[PDB]
């Protein structure tokens, strides 16, 4: 549910979207994470191990 | 490169802007062309 | 619906990006069918 499930009902939205929202809120066009989609996630999975 | 992209159309907001004038010139030039 | 609205007339700027040209291909029209 994202972000929304903190103040209110709870709204379903797909995760490789959701994060779409996030970089736009620190200053990065959207463009930057589906054309790396591949990329982010491989290194996000090594750092979490 | 986008995964799960789909088909549509996008309007160009000109392209009304245009169909009611290049036609209008297109008109404007069936006024002309004919005789 | 609005409450407060008030009358004026917007300026939209594609009108003098085509009213000049209006302004010039009318223009070319007026200078194509006047001969
Ligand atoms: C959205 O619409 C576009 C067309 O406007 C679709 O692209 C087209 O996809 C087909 C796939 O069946 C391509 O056919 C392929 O042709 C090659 C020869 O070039 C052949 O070797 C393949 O076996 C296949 O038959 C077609 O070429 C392609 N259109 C263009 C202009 O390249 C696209 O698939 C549509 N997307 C969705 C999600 O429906
Ligand atoms: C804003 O303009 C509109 C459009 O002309 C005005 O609505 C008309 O006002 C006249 C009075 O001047 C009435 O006779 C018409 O019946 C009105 N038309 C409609 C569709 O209601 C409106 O009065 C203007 N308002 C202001 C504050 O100038
Ligand atoms: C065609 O041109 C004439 C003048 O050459 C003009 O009077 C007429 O209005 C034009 N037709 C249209 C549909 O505007
Ligand atoms: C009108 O057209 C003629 C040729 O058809 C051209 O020489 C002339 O410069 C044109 N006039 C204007 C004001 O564009």
């Amino acid at each position: 549910s994202g972000w929304t499930f903190g103040a209110g009902a709870a709204l379903q939205i797909p995760f490789a979207m959701q994060m779409a929202y996030r970089f736009n809120g620190i200053g990065v066009t959207q463009n930057v994470l589906y054309e790396n989609q591949k990329l982010i996630a491989n290194q996000f999975n090594s750092a979490i191990g | 490169v986008v995964i799960g992209i789909v088909n549509n159309t996008v309007y160009d907001p000109l392209q009304p802007e245009l169909d009611s004038f290049k036609e209008e010139l297109d008109k404007y030039f069936k006024n002309h062309t004919s005789p």
